[PDB]
């Protein structure tokens, strides 16, 4: 019933199972020498880890794994929720909330009680005037006031509209007539490749994003 | 592939006895079921003209009373 | 919480392998005649760590089969992703009965 | 359940984190070419 | 006894159903048995609607005529890939062995 | 696909005429096999194999009730 | 010291070969590990943490 995809209210067994997928998904090492989906794995999580190491800076130790765990939970829910029958997580405003307001928290409280002085100097960008000083105090606080909507409903409304437009591209894909039935899946392959494009790109923009609210 | 192995002649008796059941089935459920289909739309097409009658008289009036209801709000 | 299972012996039972059921001798459930089914079923405890020690130690043989192995492919990821959907469209029973094509069927 | 949806997501979310924390390949690429200077000859007396 | 690793994984007929399902049957339906197990019981689940064919088949049909593409043209050279740096390490691994015992 | 077809003639053609007598004392057997034993002594993996049989018996049924009516999604 | 070298080179060449090494006892084999009251990291490495 088009949105059914976003009923969690499924069954006795309910559809907050669909966060237990990542631990499915995610490699096993046992022997030394790895397998080639753990060595594909750690590659795939050490390139990004020399990536974010450049925005992050040294006095950010925790912020190796903090914004990894982040990556690849997005990720997992994304990819893996893309498939037809599987519920997606990250396509609801609750968890992709849960994910993004409290280590934006931790990002602000802690600067604020760190380093105050240092902090209201960083409101006043190095160059602007005094009659416009207290606009860009305003615009700072509100820019940092809608951080974590920006990334919340970034991630839900991309995921409800991408698979909203599979629904209905699969909602007129009648049986009966097989040149349609054809136009359909050719469509859906299109829009598929552009909703995998899609997932891993905001899922590597929920990360970049972290780590520059983490270092800045 | 392995090489092939004749089934079991029980087997194979079995497998196409419940064919033959399930053809001679289907065309006695499929004869059944026809007859009950026909008097459904037989009882159903009285039943949808006159909910079609009835619904359209309502929406008509309804259609009215919101229109005077609008043209009351926008004053024209 | 994590260590061993007591059963597990490094100076008897070598390196820890830990798809293997290290307790005592039973029989597997393949291979019991069926007259002693309820025998078998009564014998293994039903405990919930016991549960989570079971699908665990299957979960590993899984890893072992298909992924441990050095050239390991893709199919035990198809596997997953199958057993998945399907564990979803079981959840999702009535959701999609509710919308079905024929009645009589 | 905003609030189950929080404790299991933030559970999850760390049960990732320890599963990362112990992916890493452990190189024993300690070479031990250091031991062929490390021994030093018995100095006589001049 | 010291488990071992073998070079090959477990053998998969059609992409992903393990081989031993379909070897299960040979002592009584063939080669055959199986596979008309699985045609009959798909045919089952269509024919009762037990599987309802929604809007989410279609997206599944997607999906596995991408993966069968995308798996085909890029399967080699991925296991290339991880081949490659599975034997540099197992490699620097040896020169380490070597060098200690020089 | 040729040797498939191959495998589809040798195996799914219906039963020889001549061992009619032979399965009705296979079939007694199983009555046999239904009144003093023969089951509380069957490894859980042939039971499991042959109840799987059996499903595959039954789902040719089904498909035999699918050829009866026709369209296999319902009765149309 | 050649007493030590000696038994140094007959442990090395006792050791299980890294093919059929389990990554616990490559651990044991080389009593580094990585432990609960030591410096972490995702990436265990040999400069990972201090450093600064
Ligand atoms: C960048 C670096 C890598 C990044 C990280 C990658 C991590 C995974 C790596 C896997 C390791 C490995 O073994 O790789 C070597 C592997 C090669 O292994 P191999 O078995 O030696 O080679 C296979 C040969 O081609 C031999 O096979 P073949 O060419 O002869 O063809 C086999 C098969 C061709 O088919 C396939 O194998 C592909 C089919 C996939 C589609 C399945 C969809 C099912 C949905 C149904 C829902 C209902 O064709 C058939 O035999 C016909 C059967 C068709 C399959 C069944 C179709 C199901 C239909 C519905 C059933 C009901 O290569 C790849 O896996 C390349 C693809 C890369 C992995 C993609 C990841 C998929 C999803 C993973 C889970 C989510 C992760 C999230 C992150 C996503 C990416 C960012
Ligand atoms: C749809 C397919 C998509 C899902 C495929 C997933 C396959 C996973 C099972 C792999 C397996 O059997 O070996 C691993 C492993 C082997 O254990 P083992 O029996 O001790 O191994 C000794 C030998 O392998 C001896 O055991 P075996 O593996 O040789 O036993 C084979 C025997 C099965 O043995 C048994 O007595 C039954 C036990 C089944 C074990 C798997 C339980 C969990 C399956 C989850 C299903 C998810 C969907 O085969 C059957 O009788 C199965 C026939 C069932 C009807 C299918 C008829 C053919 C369909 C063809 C359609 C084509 C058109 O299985 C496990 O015990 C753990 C299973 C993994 C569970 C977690 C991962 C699930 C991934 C989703």
């Amino acid at each position: 019933s088009l949105f059914s995809v976003f009923d969690p209210t499924s069954s006795f067994l309910s559809n907050w199972l669909s966060m237990l997928i990542p631990l499915l998904f995610m490699v096993m090492s046992f022997w030394l020498i790895p397998s080639r989906p753990q060595f594909l794995a750690k590659s795939v999580l050490m390139g990004l880890n020399r990536e974010m190491s450049l925005l992050m800076g040294p006095a950010s130790f925790g912020a190796n794994i903090l914004v990894i765990a982040l990556f690849l939970f997005i990720l997992f829910n994304n990819f893996i929720g893309l498939f037809p029958y599987i519920f997606t997580a990250t396509s609801h405003l609750a968890v992709t909330l849960s994910l993004a307001v409290p280590l934006w928290i931790s990002f602000i409280l802690y600067t604020w009680i760190k380093e105050t002085t240092n902090a209201l100097a960083h409101l006043v960008p190095l160059g602007t005037p005094a009659p416009l000083m207290p606009f860009m105090v305003l615009m700072e606080i509100i820019s940092n006031m809608i951080r974590p909507i920006t990334l919340s409903v970034r991630l839900a409304a991309n995921m409800i509209a991408g698979h909203l437009l599979l629904t209905l591209l699969g909602a007129q894909g009648t049986l009966e007539n097989l040149y349609v039935t054809s136009i359909v899946v050719f469509s859906q392959i299109i829009l598929l490749m552009l909703e995998f494009s899609v997932a891993i790109i905001q899922s590597y923009v929920f990360m970049t994003l972290m780590t520059l609210y983490a270092s800045e | 592939f392995a090489p092939p192995v004749n089934v079991s002649p029980l087997i194979r008796a079995g497998r196409y006895g419940a064919l033959v059941v399930g053809i001679v089935y289907g065309s006695y459920r499929f004869g059944s079921l026809q007859k009950r289909e026909n008097e459904w739309r037989v009882e159903e097409a009285r039943r949808k003209v006159i909910r079609d009658a009835l619904n359209a008289e309502n929406k008509a009036k309804a259609t009215r009373e919101e229109m005077l209801y609008l043209a009351k709000e926008t004053g024209v | 919480f994590g260590d061993y299972p007591a059963e597990y012996n490094p100076k008897v039972h070598g390196p820890y392998d830990p798809a293997r059921f290290y307790g005592k001798a039973d029989v597997p459930l393949g291979q019991v005649k069926l007259g002693e089914l309820s025998q078998w079923l009564g014998r293994r405890n039903k405990n919930p760590q016991a549960v989570a020690a079971a699908v665990s130690r299957g979960w590993w043989r899984w890893q072992h089969k298909y992924v441990l192995p050095r050239k390991g492919g893709i199919a035990p990821y198809i596997q997953l992703i199958v057993g998945c959907s399907i564990f979803f469209y079981a959840i999702n029973y009535g959701k999609m009965v509710a919308h079905r094509q024929r009645k009589y069927h | 359940p905003w609030i189950m949806v929080f404790l299991v997501s933030m559970a999850l979310l760390w049960a990732i984190m320890t599963m990362v924390f112990f992916l890493y390949q452990p190189r024993s690429v300690s070479s031990a070419k250091g031991f062929s200077d490390r021994t030093v000859y018995l100095n006589w007396k001049w | 006894p010291r488990p071992l690793r073998p070079v090959n994984p477990g053998k998969v007929r059609v992409g992903f159903v393990p081989e031993e399902w379909f070897t299960f049957f040979y002592n009584k339906t063939g080669v055959t048995g199986p596979y008309v197990l699985g045609a009959g019981a798909l045919t089952f689940l269509l024919s009762k609607e037990i599987y309802v064919v929604e809007h989410e088949f279609y997206t599944g049909v997607a999906i596995a005529i991408m993966g069968t593409y995308g798996v085909k043209k890029f399967g080699k050279q991925i296991a290339d890939y991880a081949d490659k740096g599975i034997g540099e390490i197992e490699q620097s691994f040896k020169e380490y062995q070597d060098s200690s015992k020089i | 696909l040729a040797t498939f077809l191959k495998y589809a003639k040798v195996e799914l053609t219906p039963p020889g005429p001549a061992d009619v007598p032979k399965i009705q004392e296979g079939i007694q057997n199983l009555i046999h096999s239904a009144k003093t034993g023969k089951w509380k002594q069957v490894s859980v993996r042939e039971a499991w194999l042959n109840t799987l049989i059996v499903t595959e018996i039954a789902m040719w049924f089904f498909v035999g009730e699918c050829i009866g009516k026709g369209s296999v999604i319902g009765y149309r | 010291r050649i007493e030590n070298y000696k038994a140094e080179l007959g442990k090395l060449g006792q050791m299980i070969p890294f093919e059929h090494m389990t990554l616990e006892d490559f651990f044991e084999a080389f009593p580094e590990k990585v432990l609960n009251p030591d410096p972490p990291s995702p990436n265990v490495k040999k400069k990972p943490f201090k450093n600064n």
